[PDB]
RNA sequence: UCUUAAGGUAGCCAAAUGCCUCGUCAUCUAAUUAGUGACGCGCAUGAAUGGAUUAACGAGAUUCCCACUGUCCCUAUCUAC
RNA sequence: UAUCUGGUUGAUCCUGCCAGUAGUCAUAUGCUUGUCUCAAAGAUUAAGCCAUGCAUGUCUAAGUAUAAGCAAUUUAUACAGUGAAACUGCGAAUGGCUCAUUAAAUCAGUUAUCGUUUAUUUGAUAGUUCCUUUACUACAUGGUAUAACUGUGGUAAUUCUAGAGCUAAUACAUGCUUAAAAUCUCGACCCUUUGGAAGAGAUGUAUUUAUUAGAUAAAAAAUCAAUGUCUUCGGACUCUUUGAUGAUUCAUAAUAACUUUUCGAAUCGCAUGGCCUUGUGCUGGCGAUGGUUCAUUCAAAUUUCUGCCCUAUCAACUUUCGAUGGUAGGAUAGUGGCCUACCAUGGUUUCAACGGGUAACGGGGAAUAAGGGUUCGAUUCCGGAGAGGGAGCCUGAGAAACGGCUACC
RNA sequence: GUCGGAUUUCCAACGGGGCCUUUCCUUCUGGCUAACCUUGAGCUUGGCGAACCAGGACUUUUACUUUGAAAAAAUUAGAGUGUUCAAAGCAGGCGUAUUGCUCGAAUAUAUUAGCAUGGAAUAAUAGAAUAGGAC
RNA sequence: ACCCACUCGGCACCUUACGAGAAAUCAAAGUCUUUGGGUUCUGGGGGGAGUAUGGUCGCAAGGCUGAAACUUAAAGGAAUU
RNA sequence: CGCCCGUCGCUAGUACCGAUUGAAUGGCUUAGUGAGGCCUCAGGAUCUGCUUAGAGAAGGGGGCAACUCCAUCUCAGAGCGGAGAAUUUGGACAAACUUGGUCAUUUAGAGGAACUAAAAGUCGUAACAAGGUUUCCGUAGGUGAACCUGCGGAAGGAUCAUU
RNA sequence: GAUUGACCCUU
């Protein structure tokens, strides 16, 4: 995203007015939030120039219930990536566990660089697409 | 399916009303009022089962109905109206006054008390808003409103009031230190004294509470009530005081004093 | 006999869903709006709980904010130009929320005129000294002025005229003032 | 519709229909205690066989463990109440070896035949 | 055993080869000496006098179906010579 | 009740099955059948078809009664009715029944709505307004007519029904009485630069379009384009709070401030206490609900996380434009490819996707063990679904309702 | 010592709270003023924090394993209970008998899953190596 | 190059049982009711039947995968007299 | 003097194949039709209200006779809000159907081919002994039938053995 | 190493 006007529709956070009358440092304001139980917001998302309704910090989704965790298996999508929760199902009659994954789909915003192999840390907010459902608060691989 | 259920089938009513399962293929479903549809007692089982003044359900309406009873300090002539926790039932007739908590192991008990303390019930704000014409307001457990409170109560801290008028009589904070009445999961009924609380940032705090025979549990602070400070508590509570005594201590106060 | 369930689509593995439900009340969809200018024409439809409605069809006339003035006037609507949706919209001249739409800016020049008293394109000393205090701010940028000399605004609907009935917006000026003008001029 | 009325069985036929041992048993009991069916015998099995369970279930648990103190005081209690066990010897043997002949023996046709109001344990 | 050396094997069939014959059964039709599939003591099938099968091809013979229509019901009109 | 026995051989030890044995809130059937209690009972095949009879209608002291319905009281000619009916209300969306469909679908436990609606219920009452504006009108008060009451419409008919003499609305629009502080403004003047007396419109939310009070933890330096509290020009700026949660554009209000204007009581019952410049006037209580509306709840809808039987004689599946996410919009009560325009082959998959089967509704849950448990669960409780099958919708808080309507076999 | 709840020299043992053994219970700023440098003739005015709160930080990640809503309703045995005993439901019991009073209907969670909590054995890609390692 | 101690890795052999097994026999077929080092494949009475069918490979012969209906009280394993 | 195998013959049963563009049921459909309800520009009733000029009529009024006949009810022409029941402009939901593309699904079928059974059928004698050619495996060919033969293999052999 | 092929009834 080199450019945060490639689209047909002028990328805007909502209800943040500039007021073009005065001429001086930080012309432009930009709105970000505190995602709230410990997880810091990173820099790049309090001076960047993405808009990312979606997003944790600088979007309109509030971030609440399941925290999750798991590395990313694909990041081809726009904004969106998929990670591998991989975790062991027990069963009771032969007293052993199987290895089970569910690939959940989960909003990454540009605030966060990530790329395969990278563990995520994720966050349940309201429906964002069919699947999507959790947006990302944290990279913890390089 | 298609709208609220108006109907309650036996086996589908909370337990601690102490119904028989049979003898009815219903039970008496609590209409919406003041608390939860779990969590009251109906007038109807109130005067059936724990006063037995009305054998059944048309003793008990001829009684509601020819206006004997008063909830709250108000008639509210519903054969199923919801009469929960920390309410007080009074009856001008046999002029005996009852508030409605729960006994040792977690049923209502029946908890007579006179006109000075019937006058007043304690109920746990549920949040503190800022409602029309900019009026700061307090949501109760019971469904209260009070109007223009103190800046300085907030969130669970709980408020006696009159039940007379709009004045905030008295209230109690919620701090270390504090005696609490615990309502709900296995420890409805028993009596607090609580040293601390779990914060646990995301949901569900929970509170450490330890009785007077040194035996301490964990209850979430949804589950917590507080009810005065240490020592003298803000009402009366019923016979055993709730503490939760073993299976074993019962037979041996019951065989005690047989 | 719209719905808007996500039964009736595929999975997300992409798997065929059986039918499970009839289509359900709770959960169904109404027509486009399809609202257009003049001849204002409002419809109220009764929905859960009450809770009326108003689906605009034909509006005339709209509520238009200059945010930086801090002013809001009603005035009427002269056609859309451009609109991130669709292009066929634009062709129709209906009206949606984001869309960019013409007005003739009447009601701000006699703002503009009464509030600080400096002429567009082509008494009291008391009043005199008001819009003499209140001037020195009458310089925003050329676009602006351009724009009131030509006597049509350019301006974007907030609102939505098939869910309240009223064609609402603001003005644009800034940045989004300088990314639609010359998308509507790059061709 | 209406909640059900819970009803449960009070008897157990053995395993092997035909053991001669058994039979004269049973036979031999039956005829000594008067009673007209086989059927009586199996529900008096069936509840020793009950309590021995609860017994072994009892012993299961550690020692001094509450529940277990308080269900041995339980069984132990009606045990005495209804007679057999020592007023004096809680050695629990007897506890976990009560036998068909203590239950019939305790029983009340014979009862009367053991105070001497009959004579005769059919004519009792 | 006899004529005359051997007795028709594998296959195939009322077959372009079966008289009896419009064979018998099934199917196709409202109705079928037609068609196809079976059955074979087959007048008189049959193995380079080649047997059986076979994709593709065929101005080859045959049956049915869809489309199409003056073949027909049942004819009418027009043009050129 | 941690148990075995008979059958291969002339006989013998064995894997190995057959048979026996004992249970089944599993069923059927045969013979028999005297007492005490609760008793399942057209589930299995046909969620096949149904004659009939019934199963949702219902009012108080408190909406309308002037019914050729009814018996009528009296030291009041100062207002006691009951009531077969029919209009406005409310319910009929609860019950009850059946498993047909449905195998990440229902469902179970646990989450979330900071992503939404919610009739009744509870606590709570709504003074800011004549939007042609010191009068274009009734506030000891309104305007409109189908419902009742009397002949007629079709044959074998049905819960079919029309134009007349009438009637109040709680059936439907417009309207009003509060001279209780105050901001934004239009404007006679001295001829600016501490300025000031005169007359009138907004101040509740339904659209959320602009800033905010919506902060939050320490010491020195002054000339501004646009002056506040201040008053001994050398007398200071400290008071700029109207908030809990982890998180917000969350929770009031002001300089902008819209509309076809649901509303801001043109409502019904019950014993008259007090004021008089003496009226069929003025002031004062106990009871019922539409309606700005704000909070568990009866609720519903979406919604995390994990878990479902058989099958690979199912290995690749998802498609011109939904199968993929993003941007904007529409529709919803609300998020969301639920759908529309452009942008990729994005998403799932041997950790079994996809497909097929189920004589599969799911769960709570019978029958055994301190652990082998294998089956079954149509069925009394909870969640689903359906009312012959599909589809569509009105009213309604709530329905894709089928004892509600609109269309075939 | 109370005609078997009576525990001092209790020297026969312990996860965990503290000390030495190279072996510490997270910054830096504060409010009660943080396990205390501070004798008022006999429950204290300032050195250091986590055993509540503030903000950046880490149980890099688990699996695992005791402690509380977790299978909303009857069961599992019951202090007790005569429906003719019993299956069963939760009843029931006692007066100076004209009065009247009252115990009680709780205890196991039916796999896996998500929560909070103590623990470190049992299995590590992760650190810092052609130093873009730590104060 | 042979001869002798003798390690190591192979093909195998030689007498009870430490043990195993139903036995024949086996230094593995042992360390398995005193039952768990890791892992793959296969079997669940005899037949029907390695058949039918569907795939798949093959020029074909056939190979791999692979049933049910039905029938059946034995069929089998060690040679004890 | 045991046992025993296969063809052939008799009887019944079972499943399999099978021409029949076989047929009947429910899912998605390239394409083409399409009922009903729902969203949308427009034609038609009626009672309501303000006003200055045109008729028939229940006391013609300031000199009671040429001039205003009194909102008192009646009649066409000037301006507007409550029914959008005959279509549809554009639509969407979407009931009901074909030649063709599947479900181990169900089911008919002339005929074909195999398997299974019981006390006494015919022909041979293939196996069990060195079973009289050791048996058996794979493969190929042949033959009334078991089976025979070639090639390679095994011992489960009739040899654990050569100096 | 020839020709010896066959033999209907029960634990």
């Amino acid at each position: 995203e080199l450019t945060v006007q490639s689209e047909r529709a002028f990328q805007k956070q909502p209800h943040i007015f500039n007021n073009p009358k005065v001429k001086t440092s930080k012309r432009t304001k930009r709105w970000y939030k505190n995602a709230g139980l410990g997880f810091k917001t990173p820099k790049t998302a309090i001076e960047g120039s993405y808009i990312d309704k979606k997003c944790p910090f600088t979007g309109l989704v509030s971030i609440r219930g399941k925290i999750l965790t798991g590395t990313v298996v694909s990041t081809k999508m726009h904004r969106t990536i998929v990670i591998r929760r991989a975790y062991l199902h027990y069963i009771p009659k032969y007293n052993r566990y199987e290895k089970r994954h569910k690939n959940v789909p989960v909003h990454v915003s540009p605030a966060f660089r990530v790329q395969v192999g990278d563990i995520v840390t994720v966050g349940q907010c309201r429906p964002i697409s069919k699947t999507v459902r959790f947006n990302v608060v944290k990279v913890s691989a390089a | 399916a298609r709208g609220p259920k108006k109907h309650l089938k036996r086996l589908a009513a909370p337990h601690h009303w102490l119904l028989d399962k049979l003898s009815g293929c219903y039970a008496p479903r609590p209409s919406a009022g003041p608390h939860k549809l779990r969590e009251s007692l109906p007038l109807i089982v109130f005067l059936r089962n724990r006063l037995k003044y009305a054998l059944n359900g048309r003793e008990v309406k001829a009684i509601l109905m020819q206006r004997h009873v008063k909830v709250d300090g108000k008639v509210r002539t519903d054969t199923t109206y919801p009469a929960g926790f920390m309410d007080v039932i009074t009856l001008d007739a046999t002029n005996e006054n009852f508030r409605l908590v729960y006994d040792v192991k977690g049923r209502f008990a029946v908890h007579r008390i006179t006109d000075e303390e019937a006058s007043y019930k304690l109920g746990k704000v549920k949040k503190v808003q800022l409602g029309k014409k900019g009026v700061p307001y307090v949501v109760t457990h019971d469904g209260r409103t009070i109007r223009y409170p103190d800046p300085n109560i907030k969130v669970n801290d709980t408020v006696k009031i009159d039940l007379a008028s709009g004045k905030i009589t008295d209230f109690i904070k919620f701090d270390a230190g504090k005696l609490v009445y615990v309502t709900g999961g296995r420890n409805l009924g028993r009596i607090g004294t609580i040293v601390h609380k779990e914060r646990h940032d995301g949901g569900f705090d929970l509170v450490h509470i330890k009785d007077s025979l040194d035996n301490t549990f964990v209850t979430r602070l949804n589950n917590v009530f507080v009810i005065g400070e240490q020592g003298k508590p803000y009402i009366s509570l019923p016979k055993g005081k709730g503490i939760k005594l073993s299976i074993a201590e019962e037979r041996d106060r019951r065989r005690a004093q047989q | 006999g719209i719905s808007r369930d996500s039964r009736h689509k595929r999975s997300a593995t992409g798997a065929k869903r059986a039918q499970f439900r009839k289509k359900r009340k709770f959960e169904l969809g109404r027509q486009p709006a399809n609202t257009k200018i003049g001849a204002k024409r409002i419809h109220s439809v009764r929905t859960r709980g009450g809770n009326k409605k108003y689906r605009a069809l034909r509006i005339e006339t709209g509520n238009f904010s200059w945010a930086s003035e801090g002013i809001s006037k009603k005035t009427r609507i002269a056609g859309v130009v451009y609109h991130p949706s669709n292009n066929e919209l634009v062709r129709t001249n209906t009206l949606t929320k984001a869309a960019i739409v013409q007005i003739d800016a009447t009601p701000f020049r006699q703002w503009f005129e009464a509030h600080y008293g400096q002429t567009l394109g082509k008494k009291s000393k008391n009043a005199e000294r008001k819009w003499a205090a209140r001037a020195a701010s009458a310089k925003i940028e050329s676009s602006v002025e351009s724009q009131f000399s030509a006597g049509r605004l350019y301006a974007c609907i907030s609102s939505r005229p098939g869910q309240s009935g009223r064609c609402d917006g603001y003005i644009l000026e800034g940045e989004e003032l300088a990314f639609y003008l010359r998308r509507l001029t790059a061709k | 519709p209406r909640a059900p009325r819970t009803y449960s069985k009070t008897y157990s036929t053995p395993k092997r229909p035909y053991e001669s041992s058994r039979l004269d048993a049973e036979l031999k009991l039956a005829g000594e205690f008067g009673l007209k069916n086989k059927k009586e015998i199996y529900r008096i099995s069936f509840q020793l066989s009950k309590i021995r369970r609860a017994a072994r279930d009892l012993l299961t648990r550690d020692e001094k463990d509450p529940k277990r103190l308080f269900e041995g005081n339980a069984l132990i209690r009606r045990l005495v109440r209804v007679g057999v066990l020592s007023e004096d010897k809680k050695k629990l043997d007897y506890v976990l070896a009560l036998k068909v002949e203590d239950f019939l023996e305790r029983r009340l046709q014979t009862q009367v035949y053991k105070l001497g109001l009959a004579k005769s344990v059919h004519h009792a």
